[PDB]
């Protein structure tokens, strides 16, 4: 605000603001049964296969 | 010299056996003729030919 008193006139001001990135990291875990990976390979025939 | 079958039988669970196999854990060889005998043909007495 421009003023008319008899402190020293008014100066332009800059703010130097530094904004960071934060990280965050999820992990969600998984188990597959091992005879449930044995018959994904497996060759299949029957209708019951 | 004789003269015999050439290959072997082939006994598989289809599709009336298959859901019996699954869900009951019990199934039967030849679905097709105990059905056709318990509710096609009830009162027919067990003869040979």
């Amino acid at each position: 605000i421009a003023h008319g008193d008899g402190r020293r006139p008014n100066k332009q001001r800059q703010y130097i603001v530094m904004k960071a990135c934060n990280k965050h990291h999820i992990g969600a875990e998984i188990e597959l049964a091992a005879a449930d990976i044995e018959l994904l390979f497996a060759e299949k025939e029957t209708p019951l296969d | 010299a004789m003269s015999g079958p050439a290959a072997y039988a082939s006994y598989v669970v289809r599709g009336a056996n298959l859901v019996t196999a699954v869900s009951y854990g019990r199934a039967m060889r030849n679905f097709e003729q105990f059905m056709a005998r318990i509710v096609d043909h009830p009162n027919a007495l067990p003869s040979v030919e």
